[PDB]
């Protein structure tokens, strides 16, 4: 029961955070790159205290940081005018499946945390990256001279 | 600068006592965490909401809600604070089913008073408060649930 | 439950068309491009037909659309000789990436009309997508002048 | 993060007065201003000062100090208050002579809690809050004196 | 029921099948190449031994060739001297994507065998996949000149 | 040289009897493959695994475990044997808890005796033979339960 709860939500941070290694492989804004590194270390110390029962890691410290890199991206970027498809430059595309793949794991912490005490920092992490991902994406497009992927 | 959240738990006693639940903060609330100075005198409920930054620390942001009961349950309904210092919005609502399934939605507006790379800093740490809020909401309410 | 079963298949379907967004990002022959980008609106709105309740938007023009991409792209291929690996061109590789999210994806819709009343359409699709995306792996293979990955 | 002040002031009921005035903070105190829910329980004093910045707008800082009576009046001795949350410690002095000559002299430090864009608004924020008061002190201890 | 078991798991071997055929699009060392395309043959026949009742395909020889590419490329790498994150060369960050999307498919592989009967092979198969993918990461690394990434 | 392996399983009967089977080889070590010649005196357990190489073929490790009864469960211990032949050291811990719900950890080592190209099919045939009992484990010790 907990094993699949708490195994499996191990595993998709796990594959969260290798597909931002792909992500990584890719060229990048010098501080994009600085907050996707950042940001692997925090899924590493994530999957740590989802696996160790009494431990701790992600703390409001981590949350902070996050929104801080929300507001400012967003601030650097223009309004959302329409509805976007993952797409665009390559590392736009890469971002769009990290962004799928953290919303995944969120899942998986969001079943785990039903079936076991949990703190609710590690979800809350994860919902504030999955937003952050979809911003970066559109600082990709942005970067590459290309603009977001509209739909109908 | 908003923050959402929605569920659905059961109440172990039925109806009635999910009925009677919802409509008593007291009892709703009891187990609620993130709300500092939580109080109600019956009519509204108050406290303030924390936000941290760096050098001030912990800021306090109050809030202050009508509480309305309706046919299926209650809600809050946020009042308009003063714009001299930051405050927050928070409103919510809650009905209660055959069996004593209980729905709950809740929505905060964190409302900032009116320097480029400072105002960063505030609307990172106020998002990251009342998602703090937000999502821990479900544990809290389910605290404050009896057994069978 | 719904929920569930509704939130994942959501994410399966969004999974599928940011993986369509990285295989995009890559050199195409004209007309593959076009296909794909369509499929990316056409997945934009059958996502949103599984999240709202009352409300649809695959319809059978949509299923005789992906039915004539068969048709043609299979046409413009030699008959299957033997059974395939996923790979070949990078092109191909990740076609064959965005097939399996996309069965991935059927599966999650499959488990969906289980617990909650939903169209066929949108299963029929995406039944229909990944023989497409396995049809298109073979298409980019032979436009990279390349072959299929034959098995032993 | 610092804030001083000292001055003289003459009690016109002479010397008994201006020692009992300056040894009861509801006396010395009823007039002083950006000292906001002042109280006392005539063991210690504590109150808040407000800074104010952007969005959050007024941020309270509690400060509590120890009332120690000495030969020649009254000293308040700050006490130390938990890192959570920005803070203030109010210390000050005061001495009544012969003919009711006052002396008094406050000092005020502001404790941070413990990016850099933001730390300065914050820190020129907290200066003007503790300067304010300081500023102000001879005119707020002058008003709570009374006619000959 | 055994069909979303079963079912589940041979769509995860062929998404690991597909996510190694991306690998196989980057350049490699010879070696390493040999080895992940004679693996997608094995996967290939482990989905087919997943599926077909009474069919069985992987051998001790499978798991006896496994083993020996381990202790091989392990005593080609310098010791191990902190947790590593996923990531650095496009190789190696793939390669760490295959190895979660590997593991991925061991648990449903383990989940099946919970539900009907199954060989042990296919699951002890897939163990070992996860371990010499982690260790072809870091020889795809160590090639590409780099070096692997390092946790706090 | 190492192989583990952890898991869950709840016994259909409870917990009296989720104790009395891990506390008895011959019940919890019933359908367990990969392990040659299993046997016990309530004391200790001993077998062997098999090494494939090539000509010599299949080579077998011995194995002796001391059992221990413990409060929640039992634990096997192992014991050194000679270094005359390669041997396998397998230690393992069970608990039983309320409501007949079982955790195990295994935990397996081999020890090889005191040519560079003939060491690597060693080691690599010994691991694979490590992992494939570790990795079995689970549904051996599932085969060795009753239905309710």
């Amino acid at each position: 029961m907990g094993d699949d709860a708490r195994i499996a939500a191990i595993g998709d941070v796990d594959e969260l955070n290798s597909q931002i290694g792909v992500l990584l492989a890719e060229p990048l804004p010098d501080d994009v790159r600085a907050a996707l590194s950042a940001i692997q270390h925090d899924l590493f110390d994530l999957g740590g205290e989802l696996c160790i029962p009494g431990h701790a890691a992600i703390t409001e410290d981590h949350l902070l940081r996050l929104a801080l890199w929300l507001v400012h991206y967003n601030g650097q970027l223009p309004p959302l005018e329409e509805f976007i498809l993952p797409g665009g430059a390559r590392g736009a595309a890469l971002a769009h499946v990290c962004r799928t793949v953290c919303r995944r794991a969120e899942r998986s912490i969001k079943a785990l945390g039903a079936s076991e005490p949990l703190n609710i920092a590690p979800a809350a992490y994860v919902n504030l990256l999955s937003d952050l991902l979809f911003v970066l994406a559109r600082v990709l497009n942005r970067a590459a001279g290309g603009a977001d992927v509209l739909w109908d | 600068l908003s923050a959402e959240q929605s569920f659905t738990l059961r109440h172990p006693h039925g109806q009635a006592a999910a009925l009677a639940f919802v409509r008593e903060p007291a009892a709703a609330l009891a187990g609620v965490q993130r709300l500092r100075g939580l109080d109600s005198d019956g009519e509204q409920v108050w406290g303030e909401l924390l936000v941290r930054v760096p050098l001030l620390g912990e800021v306090d942001l109050p809030f202050r809600s009508e509480i309305v009961r309706t046919p299926q349950g209650a809600e809050l309904r946020p009042l308009t604070l003063t714009g001299e210092r930051a405050w927050v919005a928070v409103s919510g609502q809650a009905t209660a089913a055959e069996g004593g399934e209980m729905a709950f939605a809740f929505q905060f507006q964190a409302h900032l008073a009116t320097g480029a790379a400072f105002e960063v800093m505030v609307q990172a740490a106020a998002g990251v408060t009342l998602l703090l809020v937000a999502m821990a909401l479900p544990q809290g309410l389910a605290a404050g649930l009896p057994p069978a």
